[PDB]
RNA sequence: CCUGCGCCCGCCGCCCGCCCCGACCCACGUUAGGGGCGCUUGCGCCCCCAAGGGCCCGUGCCAUUGGCUAAGCCGGUCCG
RNA sequence: AUCAACUAGCCCCGAAAAUGGAUGGCGCUGAAGCGCGCGACCCACACCCGGCCAUCUGGGCGAGUGCCAUGCCCCGAUGAG
RNA sequence: GUAAGCAGAACUGGCGAUGCGGGAUGAACCGGAAGCCGGGUUACGGUGCCCAACUGCGCGCUAACCUAGAACCCACAAAGG
RNA sequence: AAAUUGCCGGGAGGGAAGCGGAUGGGGGCCGGCGAUGCGCCCCGGCGCUCGGGGCGUGGACUGUUGUCGGCCGCGCCGGCGGCCAAAGCCCGGGGGCUCCGCGCCCCCGGCAGCCGUCGUCGGCACGGCCGGUACCCGCGCGCCGAAAGGCGUGCCCCUCGGGGCACUGCGCUGCAACGCCCUGCGGGCUCUCCAUCCGACCCGUC
């Protein structure tokens, strides 16, 4: 369907539809509408002597990211690489970015809601119900980082006071933690040894081939 | 190995170096070769085709606290038939690295 | 020496050109005597079409320039009324009134190094070499050189 | 799959001349690796047997011939004359295939082992389904046996596949015929 | 899938007989044989 | 051959019946690849050919010798593990830093000393003689080439190898013991567990 | 035999450096044969193809704050 | 059941030289030899696709807001000495 | 001319003047001719180790107590058994 | 100044050394080696520029991912056509062979399960290298939608799905998301030494 939904969009008549030039021509009347002409600025304050060239606000629009077939809400994921290497953790829905939104449940593997990369992850087989599980309070501005400048580098003094200080992860974020991972143990109790299985680790024992092992 | 002290999930395979691509009179320091553990078929490589590798070495003097050192490779494509893949880092691997270990890892998963 | 000015006069003048024959009995004894050089056959329509499409270049004012578009063939031929690539197509494969200048008209086509090799360059095709007539299994060989 | 070989009708005559509208059609049962090696080896016997040359000839037709019972085992006798390194000899030859392609691919092989001749030195006579009881080649008739019953003296030692390889193992293989 | 009259009469049975016919007497010329009655001196090896 | 592709320490092979040639191309690859090679009982590696081919072609190795200064010359080895070792040697660049640190990780070995004979032994199938010799084509051991040209140390390797086995036999037997009683265990414990070891009967041979 | 101001050994206080990432596993013998187990000591039974197997908390941020602890298993150390 | 000639494959004899010694070496014997095949694969500065440098070819730039015009831009092919 | 890596001619090509891949090694043998690079694929030749690539799938022949035998040119072997 | 020599510090060495390509380790050196400014704004003083804050931005070099193009490599699956296609399968018929490979071989006619060869059409999954848009694509001009994307009318077509064509206009027109470091034990280096793999005979001359 890839060339079949090619030979579509470039259809004459059907980019007409796509673009809505019908309902454009509804507004003005019985014509196509005309323009204007705008950088009437007559006020610059600077005048380059490179030829300038101003900045690009891109009209491009790229399409988004897909999520893997395999990767369906419910579906049980493994973490390949960071600190949480190894840990199995819920797959919960994918966010705007396209960053899968995962869980652990912190209650089970200290594994709290967080953004992991696609790439980084291996779906397994086994499914949890989450179809009563709410996340819409969960968007990508949640884990926006707003990072703060360069000129705390960490020295002696600092080094074990932020430790021994706690301004860190603020209440209403471990508040938001109890609230998934309750609804969340529900279905898990109800599977035999799901519990367990996300307190564990995968690893590789010798012997195991990943071309091999289906998951 | 009952109580054993170590780093304790494996997430990767391990791989050695066994030289550079190769005629019988030219060399190639682009492209290394890697075998890996447990491959055995060139239709058993294409699962790595693309993973990431990584050529771990201890230098002489400490960097950002630590010896270690760590140049990162991606697999490419198949090399022969009995499962040899063309590995290409970074930098060309060091003619010395031949006969070590390169730590092959599922990173970017399909 | 005999060898190298046929070769030109077939515009083949570097290994893995290709360029589209009529059969003649002038053509014929032209291709007999340079044959240990030339792999030949008959091309079909899947054949024609793709080297033309994919690897199709023309002959504009002595300049190699790609056939992207059907313009090219317009200007290019124009006056033997050739409009569009699909006529080219067709012109060259039912060999036509206007296949001398709709043939010399396609630069020399540039093709790949085999996918696959060659058996032994230097025998006939005959013999299990590569050289010579291959009538139909040309077609095997274009798709794994275009 | 493929048979290496297969056996093909040609079919051709003079060119039509100011007299003889009509020259004489000509067949042969060829074998070849393709038809156009086919063709090429019919011009050749049709020049020194009948004197037409391909420049003044035509070609009219040609057919691969198939088997018609593939699933069943044929005895086959193949009369060929082939060069030698001084001179030319006739040699006969019995051979057990499911398919008449089969026969052939043995014979030529056969041919290069016992004897190192080449296939361009072997013109294939005359080829035949003897059936038994008129088998007369010693290693052909011992398979004429009902009862038929004998050991593996040889049996290769491999994985399945290659995926299954290793350089050492623990244990000796195990083998018992 | 749902079993339409696939492939449905292309036409009739003498045409059928005739053309199983004709292909089945093209079938015999394809794998006659000669006779090889022509060599007096090779009829017993050739067994003809 | 591309090499094993193995991460253990060492390799210990235990060399009887291999075919030399066979077996040191098999090692010599891998000693290239890193791996480290302990090659035991070497006095019974096979050779194709009898003995009298392969004493022929020993004594034509001794005529070798630098004319005007003899220990300079080809330097000739009775012992079947330097046999092993010189044969190897010939299949690695040996004359290059890359082949001397080959040839180190290489130890060969007449018998099996210690710690090599409480270690399990592997065997190449590659190599192996009734995989890659035709019962019925002559073949002799490294250690009958030795005796007839000059290792003065076969009877103490026989000596020593008597007492080795015959200390490994009663191991047999008392693992053969071991081994019974823990079977028995083996069902006596899965008829206390019954339905709780279920996922396992498909998966069991 | 072992440096009279020189050295050696043993315990814990660790700090680097080094290797590694489960860096687990002993039959001989032959392969036109062999293996395990019972009883005539040979006969029966079962198994013979690859370590392609077994083993091992195999599951803890190289590993959370404290207490308790069977039977079982692994280490260090004492002695034999 | 057997006898006799002939024929042609590999093998063996015919087949002797001076430093120590060369299928390139080690080695190989259901070959790692010989003959014929089948699948892949490996390997050039050669072929294909792309960037860049140079040569050669053919073009565009004034009632000039116009330029080291001996300049910039575009097109195609090419490159051993 | 007994012959010669000998002397003299005819047609074409090569070396000389030319690197590069293969033939272990070589001016003219096989492939192929070249700007500096990335990726892909080939030719001759190969895929047990040296040495990149199968101890790959098939069928026969050979057993050498002579260094069996194993690369176009090419590094011989004959009459005869 | 060089040849050549001594001392101090450093580095390497199994019958040469030096050399060309790679990179790794050490050194030694590099702050234009690498940014902290610009637009809205609120005063408080000299519409223009500095002093405080409020505001979105924004910096060598490098990391990962996404998405679009281009070229390539690999794997799977489906449809159609030719041949007498044959065949196995189910049914029916036809010939001689003489105790035998014997429940033998060969032959033909119907048909409704799979399976060559040659040609072709289609879909899908994975992977490598390059590129990132001043036109080709794409965006705004209407609404819905987070965004994919959808939404209108009329003629033709089968008539399910829905399909195909239609009138076309104005302008605009460098793809993104997050990171790491920031005087450091950092980053890189065309410089020096050394190590290793591959290559590698001493020039001039006839
Ligand atoms: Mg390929
Ligand atoms: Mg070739
Ligand atoms: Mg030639
Ligand atoms: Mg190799
Ligand atoms: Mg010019
Ligand atoms: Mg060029
Ligand atoms: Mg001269
Ligand atoms: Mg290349
Ligand atoms: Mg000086
Ligand atoms: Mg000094
Ligand atoms: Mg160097
Ligand atoms: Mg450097
Ligand atoms: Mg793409
Ligand atoms: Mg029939």
């Amino acid at each position: 369907s890839k060339m079949a939904l090619g030979i579509k969009r470039a259809s004459r008549s059907h980019t007409y539809h796509r673009r809505g030039l019908w309902a454009i021509k509804a507004k003005h009347g019985g014509a196509l509408p005309k323009a204007e002409k705008p950088a009437a600025v007559a006020e610059p304050k600077f005048y380059p002597a490179d030829d300038v060239k101003p900045r690009t606000v891109s009209t491009r629009k790229p399409h988004p990211t897909k999520l893997r077939s395999t990767i369906t809400p419910g579906t049980v994921l493994i973490l390949l690489a960071g600190r949480y290497m190894g840990k199995r953790v819920v797959f919960l829905k994918q966010l705007q970015s396209g960053l899968l939104l995962i869980t652990g449940p912190f209650k089970i593997n200290g594994v709290p809601i967080r953004r992991v990369n696609q790439a980084y992850v291996i779906a397994t087989s086994t499914k949890v119900d989450i179809s009563k599980v709410n996340v819409q309070k969960f968007d990508d501005k949640y884990f926006a980082r707003e990072k703060k400048t360069r000129a705390k580098k960490t020295e002696g003094e600092l080094f074990e006071s932020d430790k021994e200080a706690t301004k860190n992860l603020p209440d209403f974020k471990k508040d938001d933690q109890k609230v998934i991972d309750a609804e969340l143990i529900k279905a898990i109790d109800a599977v035999p040894d799901l519990k367990n299985y996300l307190g564990a680790r995968f690893s590789l024992r010798d012997g195991d081939k990943p071309h091999e092992m289906t998951f | 190995v009952k109580g054993r002290t170590g780093q304790r999930v494996r997430l990767y395979v391990r791989g050695t170096i066994l030289g550079y691509k190769r005629s019988k009179s030219n060399q190639y320091e682009t492209a290394s070769l890697v075998q890996i553990e447990g491959v055995n078929t060139r239709e058993d490589v294409a699962w790595y085709g693309g993973k990431r590798m990584a050529y771990v070495y201890k230098a002489k003097t400490k960097s950002n606290g630590t010896h270690y050192r760590c140049i990162w490779g991606k697999v490419s494509r198949p090399h022969g038939n009995t499962g040899v893949v063309r590995a290409k880092f970074t930098s060309n691997l060091p003619a010395e690295a031949m006969g070590k270990k390169v730590r092959v890892f599922m990173y970017p998963s399909s | 020496p005999k060898t190298k000015k046929i070769l030109q006069l077939l515009r083949l003048r570097q290994i893995f050109n290709g360029v589209f024959l009529k059969v003649n009995k002038a053509t014929i004894n032209m291709l007999r005597r340079v044959e240990p050089y030339v792999a030949y056959g008959y091309p079909n329509l899947k054949s024609v079409r793709e080297l033309i499409y994919k690897r199709g270049y023309g002959k504009l004012n002595k300049q190699r320039i790609p056939l992207a578009n059907n313009k090219v063939i317009e200007e290019g031929l124009g006056k033997h009324n050739i409009i569009c690539i699909e006529d080219l197509v067709h012109e060259i494969l039912t060999v036509g009134p206007h296949f001398k200048e709709a043939n010399n008209f396609l630069w020399p086509f540039k093709l790949k190094a085999p996918l696959g090799g060659l058996k032994k360059k230097r025998n006939h095709y005959v013999e299990g070499g590569d050289a010579g007539n291959r009538e139909n299994y040309i077609n095997q060989l274009v798709r794994r050189m275009n | 799959v493929a048979f290496r070989f297969h056996q093909y009708q040609v079919v051709g005559r003079a060119l039509p001349t100011p007299g003889d509208e009509q020259p004489k059609i000509y067949r042969m049962k060829l074998w070849a690796t393709n038809e156009v090696r086919a063709k090429s080896k019919f011009w050749y016997f049709l020049r020194k047997l009948k004197k037409v040359k391909k420049s003044n000839g035509q070609m009219l037709a040609i057919n691969e011939i198939f088997e018609k019972n593939p699933t069943t085992i044929k005895n086959y006798g193949i009369w060929l004359r082939y060069q030698s390194r001084t001179g030319y000899h006739n040699m006969y030859k019995e051979y057990r295939d499911t398919t008449l392609n089969g026969a052939v691919e043995q014979m030529y092989t056969e041919m290069a082992s016992r004897h190192r001749v080449r296939s361009p030195c072997i013109q294939i006579i005359k080829t035949a389904t003897v059936n038994f009881k008129l088998c007369k080649r010693d290693n052909t008739k011992q398979f004429h046996n009902s009862k038929i019953k004998f050991p593996l003296v040889y049996q290769k030692v491999r994985p399945p596949t290659r995926k299954l390889k290793t350089t050492y193992k623990a244990t000796r293989p195990n083998l018992f015929m | 899938k749902e079993k339409i009259n696939s492939k449905r009469t292309k036409l009739s049975a003498e045409e059928a007989s005739k053309i199983k016919a004709a292909g089945k007497a093209w079938y015999q010329t394809m794998i006659s044989d000669s006779d090889y009655t022509e060599f007096d001196v090779f009829s017993k090896w050739l067994g003809v | 051959v591309s090499g094993s592709g193995v991460c253990a320490k060492r390799v210990v092979v235990d060399a009887r019946h291999h075919m030399l040639g066979r077996l040191a191309s098999i090692v010599a690859k891998e000693l290239l690849n890193g791996q480290r090679v302990v090659v035991v009982r070497c006095e019974e590696i096979c050779m194709s050919g009898g003995l009298v081919r392969q004493k022929m072609k020993y004594l034509r190795f001794l005529r070798k010798r630098m004319n005007t200064k003899p220990s300079h010359g080809p330097i000739h080895f009775r012992a079947p593990a330097k046999i092993l070792w010189r044969t190897i040697r010939g299949m690695i660049p040996h004359k290059t830093a890359r082949g001397e640190a080959a040839l180190a990780r290489l130890k060969a070995y007449e018998g099996v000393p210690p710690p090599y004979d409480r270690t399990k032994r592997m065997v190449i199938p590659d190599a192996l003689k009734v995989l890659r010799l035709q019962p019925g084509h002559r073949y002799c051991l490294l250690g009958q080439l030795s005796k007839e040209v000059g290792w003065n140390y076969a009877d103490t390797i026989r000596e020593l190898e008597e007492k080795r086995k015959e200390k490994a036999k009663v191991s047999y037997d008392r693992r053969k013991q071991l081994a019974k009683l823990r079977v028995k265990a083996e069902k006596a414990a899965e008829e206390k567990l019954g339905t709780q070891l279920e996922i396992l009967a498909p998966i069991k041979y």
